[PDB]
This record gives structure tokens, C-alpha cells and sequence, in this order.
């Protein structure tokens, strides 16, 4: 079986999708593995933190050209593997395939797009149809996404998640207390963690997304202090410079899809947390 | 069919009297079976008309017949070989018509002067004055071998047929006559070259068909050499000056292509007078094919200018045109120039190069087209052996160091791939003092692809300076990274050891790299640990067996007990591959 996974990965690296058959297999095993993981998955450094990819497969390959090949380089992706991009199938399958082959080298979180309703509005669903002739590959993956850990704690100091903070969650314990094995709800803690955005208005605000909330610096400082965190590391938001600091550096956004939707013209970045939790950023443009 | 000839035939197929290929090559032997009389009376005749289209065969038959003079009776009978060759000459697939001719030319020398007149020339005519066309395309290649030896009267005859061949109604029988006019010219008396060749030449140069005109440029070189310098201006130059101006760029292209040959064939005086202006016009031609052809000849041309006017026409006529070309639009052209421009240094001197070329040298080292800066980088040996390594390092080094550290990786990756070149050219002493620093810095670059590039770049460097140079100049600094707090760097160390074992030899690997590798089997980070297993699997084959058993086997075995899944797996794999499992 291991020789197989290696081949599947060799294939996916040539941008060649796996078969409905194999995806079903890859997903069943990925579930097995992902169930044992926590809502606040412990991740020890060194490890490179990545933001949104959104099916931009060739930019993912650019990401590996810059941060190193797996499993040599450890990776933590904060979700949003599908939609918008042209290769949602190749992208998410390569990533899940890396996770099943190297549980300890790769960590994948759930983003607001690793869900059933949004994937039928922005790509993934239809791409699966154009490539497999039926919704099975989509059901195998959307079912799998229910097992994706909502957040990761690196060295018990750096809290990572796709979206952001929730007014109904003040401690890492509150998060561990949620049942993440379900579709993303339209309201609540689980929803907010995947939908909220840091803001430059104080306290809690109305999210322009129509889900989750906005939260100012004051809220971050409290969340950080109450949880012995040095930083909140998230994605979910297009950031022209690739990465962006805010809230007197209590929060950092990391977007990994250069030139989003193939029209934004933004750089992409990944964040390297070394053996000492010392951080450094790598900005990159779309691969030629 | 009958023996012994029947041995040639292939009774097993389904052809039309086809011959055995592996046999037509063993023809000199059947000729030896029956005697010389029977080789003539029955072997040749059988070969003459038994001409299927089995080409691999027709070819051999044509080649083989050019070494049959003696198996036929020697010179006195050499002409028995004509019939089958005449035939093979008019075939199809040119390859065969060619061999047919090569052989006919070979045996022409065997014919006696008297036999040339009696059998050979007559074969030349029938091919020339032949109906079909190939029969003529090939007649052209048979005039130069017989002309010198036949009678004054037949010489005349031969001249006439050659003429008729130049004015043939078919473009091909003309392109052919043209490409053989030069060699024919060389075997005529000066008189007839002036009175007969020149008119044919003139005519072909002004052919309605340009496919024929572009070929007369090559003929001009030959005719121009045969004639005394004073005759050139009247009998040739008008025609040549016209060619460089020709409506068809194809004809101009041939002029820029054969420029250096014309220079020699025409002489220094005319080169300064007529050719220097022609060259400038060609370098400014509207078609980029022509400009490029010309630019390519720049170094060879200036090299051949008369020592006395040389340096002057260069700084005054040639150099201003070159500054133009370094800015040309077509990379096809900037391309041709860059592959030879720096070859002008040893023809302008240290001072001139330093003041007038070094600037153009930089204008191209920073050109867009990759091929262009690469052409400049591949030819530093001459500029370097002219001006001083310091004066060069002073005009090249900032260009490099400025790119080795730049915005985009890729642009940096590009400079990494110049190193093995700069190394091999500028020398190991220059590299150890101005380049080794940069190659070490990249090993620790932020971008992985750059680190990777610089890692394999070391192997290319050891191939240039040797295993000793490595153990002294590079292994010490590479190993120093194992103490680095960042696991990305510590792994980089094992990656350099993997590549360097490929070219450092068993001694240097066992003594100076293996220890550092085994020492990291206890690295705090799992990624380094399993990559250690991998590194041992990689360099394991270079170590002698006693080492693999005393020092490697133990370390791997321990790694298989590791807490980490991947160190465990890769440890096992290493054992199994090295056969220590
Ligand atoms: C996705 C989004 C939001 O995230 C997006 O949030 C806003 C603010 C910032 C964002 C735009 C960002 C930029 C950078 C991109 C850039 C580009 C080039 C395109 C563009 O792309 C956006 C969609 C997407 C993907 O590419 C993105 O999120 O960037 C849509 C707007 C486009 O201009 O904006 O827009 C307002 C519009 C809003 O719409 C949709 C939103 O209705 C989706 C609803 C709210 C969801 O409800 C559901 C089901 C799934 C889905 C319908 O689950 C949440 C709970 C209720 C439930 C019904
Ligand atoms: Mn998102
Ligand atoms: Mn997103």
C-alpha cells in the first residue's frame, strides 16, 4: 500500500487526477487518520504555515519550489484547498494524498470552503463533474472535510486557524469542546472560526461576508493573553503583499494563492516557523 | 539463375530479381570465383541491367564498383565498369546517384588519356546531352576529372557541354552546374577561365532563378582566387558587388555567409576598397537572417584586414556598426554577435578593449535573451587573456554579484548556472577568491529551489577543480552547516554530502563526510534523522564493505528503533537497499 501512495503522489505531481476508485480509498484512510486528530491539533515546530491555495495547482508547485519538498519540509495548511482555481481536484487530492502518506509531516486544517454548499457555488462541484462524470468524487471529499481539524496549536504558543475569532469562544478548551464532525453550521463557534476576519474597528463588528464576525485588536490581545499565545496565525483574506500583520502583531494573515482567481495580482506568502519558533516569511509570485 | 552468379540472388523473398544485401558487399569474391574474363563477360552485364530499386543495394553496388578496376583486368579494361555506373548515376534516391558519381570520378584516373577520350568523355556527354534530368544533374560532377588529361580539341568540346549545362532550361540542371563551376574552373587554363568561365559565371549570377543566383556566390570565391588581383575589378567585382545588393535576401545571405572566403579570394586592397562597405551594408540589411550571418563574421573579418589598415577600419568602419547591432531587435542577431564579439580583444589591444568593447560586453551581459548573455559568458578566455584578470574582474564581477543577489529567485537561479562556466574559464585561483563566497551563500538562501541549485552546483564545481580542491575549499564550509539551528540548513548539509560523494571518491567520503552524516543520526528534528538514513543509502555504495558493516549498519539499525514513523521507514529501506538488512 505504501508503494502505491508514493505512485499516486508521483501522478498527482504531474497534475494527473487519481481515479474515482482510488479517491474513495484515499479518503477512507484519510478519515481514519483525521478522526484521531483534535479540534486544536498539536503541531510541533519546525513547520511552514501556509494559507489559501484554492485549486491553483501550479502555484502550489511554486510553493513547494520555495519552501522545500514534502516530507523534507514540514507543512501546515490552514484550509481553503478548493474553488476559484482551475485545478481543485488535483490540488486537494495531492494534499490529502500527502497527509495519508506522511501524517507527521503535513497538517491540513478546514477552511470555509471545505464544505458542501459553498463548493457547489464556486467550482469544486462542477469541476468534479467535468472530470469524473458523476458527483461521487465530490461526496468522498466533502464527507472527508467533516473530519478536518478546525485549528492547530504550534508549540503551544502559535494558534492557527483558517478564519478567526468567535464571540462564543474565549479559550482553547471551548474549541476542543465542539463537535467538528459535521458540515459547517451557518452560525456559531465552528462557523466563526472558519469565517471571521480581523478588523481595524474595535470589539466585535458585522462581517461583510455574511457569516462570522470582524474583531479588533482589543479582542485579539485578550484572546492571546488568556491562552498563552504569542500569535494568531490565519488566512481566509486576500492580502496583496502575500502576508500581513495587524493588531499590533497579535494576528497575521497568510494568503498562499498568488494572483487570486487569476486576476487579483497579489503576491502569495508562506510562513516558516523554525526549530526555535522564530518566524520568517517567503513571498512569491505566480509560477510561470 | 546460375552459379556462381546466382549466389548474389535472393531466392527466398518475392521481389523482381532482387539481390542479397549482405552479399552485394561480398562482390569482390564472386568476381574472384569466375575469372577476370568472366567477371567482364557475365558478372558486370548481370549487374548492369539487374537494377531493381532495392536502394540499400543500389548504393553498395555503386560503391563497390569503384574498387573493381583490378578485378576486371586492371586499367586496360577499367571502362567495363562504365555501363553499370552510367545507369546507377541516373537512378532516383540521390544518395545512389552520388555514389555513382564518386566512383565514376575515382575510376576516371584509371582510364588512360586515350581511353578517357574513347569511353569516358562520351559517357559525360550522353549524361549531359541526355534527355531525363537527373542524368544531367550528375553529368556536372564529371567534367573536372577528365578535362586536364584529354586533348586540346576535346577540352573545347567539354567546355561547350559544361556551358550548355549552365544555360539548361531546368533550374536544377543549373543549380547543379553552378555548384560545380568552381571546381571545373580550377582545371582550365587561365585564358579559358577569363574567356569561358567568367561569361558562364556572369550569366548564372544574373539568373532569373534566385535559387541559382545564391549559388554563384560560392562560385565567385573560386573564380576570384584563380584570377590575378588586377583582373578582379573588371571581370568579377561588379558582379559580386551586385550580389551583395541582390533583390533576393537569399543571395545576400550567401554573400554574408561566404564573406571571409571572399576576403581571402579577393585580396586585402579590394577588401579595404569594396568589401568593407559591403560588409557594413549587410550588417544593416532589412532581413535579420542577413544581419545575423554578417554579425557572425565580424571577428573573422577584422582578423583578416591588412595589418596596416586593420585597427583603423575597425574603430572607424566596423565598430560603429557593432554598437548598432548590440541593440538590434531580433535576438537572432544579437545572438550571432554575442557568440563572437568578445573575440575582437586580441585585435584591438588591452587599451582598446577596455575602453570600447567592455561597454558592449556589459550591454549584452544584461540583455533579455538568455542565450545572449550566455554566449558572452562562454567566451571570456580571450578578453581575459588580453586585458588583465583584474581589469576584467573589475568589469564583470559587479555584474554577477549584482544578479546573484536580486529580486526574483530564477534570476538568481540563472547566475548559479554560470558558475561551472566562469570557473572553468577564469581559473581556480580566481574562483577561490571571488566566487567561492557567492556559491556558499546560496547554500543557505531563503528559497529552496535556489539552495537546491547551489547544492548540485558544487558537484559541477568539483568536476572542474578536482577532489583535492573540494576537500580543501568546499567540504569544510559545507560541513559547518550541521551545527546550524535551522533544520532547513542542517538538511542542506546532507544534500551537499549526497551530491559530493558522486565525485569525491571513496577516500574523501569515508574520511571527511561519512562521519558528519552518521553524527546527525541523533538530530533533534525527525526530518534530519530520516534524511540521514537516506543519505547513507545514497553514499553507502561508495564506502568499502568493512565500513558499511562496522559503521553504517549499526547507525541504521538504531534509527529503525526511532520514535518517528518516517525515520523508522527510511532506516529500514536503507538497510534493504545496501544489503545490510
Ligand atoms: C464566499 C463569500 C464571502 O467570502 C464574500 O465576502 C465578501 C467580503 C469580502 C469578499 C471578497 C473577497 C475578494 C478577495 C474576492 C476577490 C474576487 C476576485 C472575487 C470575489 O470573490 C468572492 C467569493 C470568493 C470565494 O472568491 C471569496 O470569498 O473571495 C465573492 C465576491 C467577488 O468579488 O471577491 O466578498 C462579501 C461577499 C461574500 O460572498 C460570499 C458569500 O455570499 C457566501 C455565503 C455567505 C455562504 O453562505 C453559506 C453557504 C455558502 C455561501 C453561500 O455559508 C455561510 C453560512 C450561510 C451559508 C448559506
Ligand atoms: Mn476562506
Ligand atoms: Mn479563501
Amino acid at each position: 500500500f505504501t508503494k502505491e501512495l508514493d505512485q499516486w503522489i508521483e501522478q498527482l505531481n504531474e497534475c494527473k487526477q487519481l481515479s474515482e476508485s482510488q479517491v474513495k480509498s484515499l479518503c477512507e484512510k484519510a478519515k481514519e487518520i483525521l478522526t484521531k486528530e483534535s479540534n486544536v491539533q498539536e503541531v510541533r515546530c519546525p513547520v511552514t504555515v501556509c494559507g489559501d491555495v484554492h485549486g491553483q495547482f501550479h502555484d502550489l508547485m511554486e510553493l513547494f519550489r520555495i519552501g522545500g519538498k514534502s516530507p523534507d519540509t514540514n507543512y501546515l495548511f490552514m484550509g481553503d484547498y478548493v474553488d476559484r482555481g482551475y485545478y481543485s481536484v488535483e490540488t486537494v487530492t495531492l494534499l490529502v494524498a500527502l497527509k495519508v502518506r506522511y501524517r507527521e509531516r503535513i497538517t491540513i486544517l478546514r477552511g470555509n470552503h471545505e464544505s458542501r454548499q459553498i463548493t457547489q457555488v464556486y467550482g469544486f462541484y462542477d469541476e468534479c463533474l467535468r472530470k469524473y462524470g458523476n458527483a461521487n468524487v465530490w461526496k468522498y471529499f466533502t464527507d472527508l472535510f467533516d473530519y478536518l481539524p478546525l485549528t492547530a496549536l504550534v508549540d503551544g504558543q502559535i494558534f492557527c486557524l483558517h478564519g478567526g475569532l468567535s464571540p462564543s469562544i474565549d479559550t482553547l478548551d471551548h474549541i476542543r469542546a465542539l463537535d467538528r464532525l459535521q458540515e459547517v453550521p451557518h452560525e456559531g463557534p465552528m462557523c466563526d472560526l472558519l469565517w471571521s476576519d480581523p478588523d481595524d474597528r474595535g470589539g466585535w463588528g458585522i462581517s461583510p461576508r455574511g457569516a462570522g464576525y470582524t474583531f479588533g485588536q482589543d479582542i485579539s490581545e485578550t484572546f492571546n493573553h488568556a491562552n498563552g499565545l504569542t500569535l494568531v496565525s490565519r488566512a481566509h483574506q486576500l492580502v496583496m503583499e502575500g502576508y500581513n500583520w495587524c493588531h499590533d502583531r497579535n494576528v497575521v494573515t497568510i494568503f498562499s494563492a498568488p494572483n487570486y482567481c487569476y486576476r487579483c495580482g497579489n503576491q502569495a506568502a508562506i510562513m516558516e516557523l523554525d526549530d526555535t519558533l522564530k518566524y520568517s516569511f517567503l513571498q512569491f509570485d505566480p509560477a510561470p | 539463375s546460375l552459379y556462381p552468379i546466382a549466389v548474389l540472388i535472393d531466392e527466398l523473398r518475392n521481389e523482381d530479381v532482387q539481390l542479397r544485401l549482405n552479399s552485394i558487399k561480398k562482390l569482390s569474391t564472386i568476381a574472384l570465383a569466375l575469372g577476370v574474363e568472366r567477371t567482364r563477360s557475365e558478372l558486370l552485364p548481370f549487374l548492369t541491367d539487374t537494377i531493381y530499386d532495392e536502394d540499400e543495394v543500389l548504393l553498395a553496388l555503386a560503391e563497390q564498383l569503384g574498387t573493381f578496376t583490378t578485378l576486371v583486368g586492371g586499367p586496360e579494361y577499367v571502362h567495363c565498369l562504365l555501363p553499370p555506373l552510367e545507369s546507377l548515376a541516373t537512378v532516383e534516391e540521390t544518395v545512389v546517384r552520388d555514389k555513382a558519381v564518386e566512383s565514376l570520378r575515382a575510376i576516371s584516373h584509371e582510364h588512360s588519356p586515350s581511353d578517357l577520350e574513347a569511353h569516358f568523355v562520351p559517357l559525360v556527354k550522353r549524361l549531359a546531352g541526355g534527355d531525363w534530368f537527373t542524368s544531367r544533374t550528375s553529368a556536372c560532377g564529371l567534367f573536372s576529372v577528365c578535362y586536364p588529361r584529354v586533348s586540346s580539341a576535346v577540352k573545347a568540346e567539354l567546355r561547350q557541354y559544361f556551358r550548355n549545362l549552365c544555360s539548361d532550361d531546368t533550374p536544377m540542371v543549373r543549380r547543379a552546374a553552378a555548384s560545380k563551376l568552381g571546381e571545373f574552373a580550377k582545371v582550365l587554363e587561365l585564358d579559358n577561365v577569363k574567356s569561358e568561365i567568367i561569361p558562364m559565371f556572369s550569366n548564372l549570377a544574373s539568373d532569373e532563378q534566385d535559387s541559382v543566383r545564391l549559388l554563384a556566390v560560392e562560385a565567385c570565391v573560386n573564380i576570384a582566387q584563380l584570377l590575378p588581383q588586377e583582373d578582379l575589378e573588371a571581370l568579377v567585382m561588379p558582379t559580386l558587388r551586385q550580389a551583395a545588393e541582390d533583390k533576393s535576401w537569399r543571395v545576400r545571405y550567401m554573400v554574408a555567409d561566404k564573406f571571409t572566403e571572399l576576403q581571402k579570394a579577393v585580396g586585402p586592397e579590394i577588401t579595404k576598397t569594396d568589401l568593407v562597405p559591403a560588409f557594413q551594408n549587410l550588417m544593416k540589411d532589412c532581413e535579420a537572417e542577413v544581419r545575423a550571418a554578417a554579425s557572425h563574421k565580424v571577428k573573422e573579418f577584422c582578423e583578416n584586414l591588412s595589418a596596416d589598415c586593420r585597427e583603423n577600419v575597425i574603430m572607424s568602419q566596423i565598430l560603429p556598426c557593432i554598437k548598432e547591432l548590440v541593440s538590434d531587435a531580433n535576438q537572432h542577431v544579437k545572438s550571432a554577435l554575442a557568440s563572437v564579439i568578445m573575440g575582437l580583444s586580441p585585435i584591438l589591444g588591452k587599451d582598446n578593449t577596455i575602453e570600447h568593447l567592455l561597454p558592449l560586453f556589459l550591454a549584452q551581459l544584461k540583455d533579455e535573451c538568455p542565450e545572449v548573455r550566455l554566449n558572452i559568458i562562454s567566451n571570456l578566455d580571450c578578453v581575459n587573456e588580453v586585458i588583465g584578470i583584474r581589469q576584467l574582474s573589475q568589469s564583470l564581477l559587479p555584474a554577477i554579484v549584482e544578479l546573484a543577489e536580486d529580486a526574483k529567485w530564477r534570476v538568481r537561479l540563472a547566475i548559479i548556472e554560470y558558475m561551472p562556466l566562469l570557473a572553468g574559464q577564469l581559473g581556480v585561483e580566481f574562483f577561490d577568491e571571488k566566487l567561492n563566497s557567492l556559491c556558499m551563500a546560496w547554500l543557505v538562501d531563503h528559497v529552496y529551489a535556489i539552495r537546491e541549485a547551489a547544492t548540485s552546483n558544487l558537484k559541477k564545481l568539483v568536476e572542474k577543480f578536482g577532489k583535492e580542491w573540494a576537500h580543501a575549499t568546499i567540504i569544510p564550509k559545507v560541513l559547518a552547516m550541521s551545527g546550524d539551528p535551522n533544520y532547513l540548513h542542517r538538511m542542506t548539509t546532507l544534500f551537499c554530502i549526497n551530491v559530493l560523494s558522486e565525485v569525491c571518491g571513496q577516500d574523501i567520503t569515508t574520511k571527511h563526510m561519512l562521519p558528519t552524516v552518521l553524527r546527525m543520526a541523533g538530530d533533534p528534528v525527525a526530518n534530519v534523522r530520516f534524511n540521514v538514513a537516506k543519505s547513507l543509502q545514497k553514499i553507502g555504495p561508495i564506502l568499502d564493505n568493512s565500513t558499511l558493516q562496522s559503521e553504517v549498519k549499526p547507525i541504521l539499525e538504531k534509527l529503525t528503533q526511532d520514535q518517528d514513523v518516517d525515520v523508522k521507514y527510511f532506516a529500514q529501506e536503507a538497510l534493504t537497499v545496501l544489503s545490510l538488512a
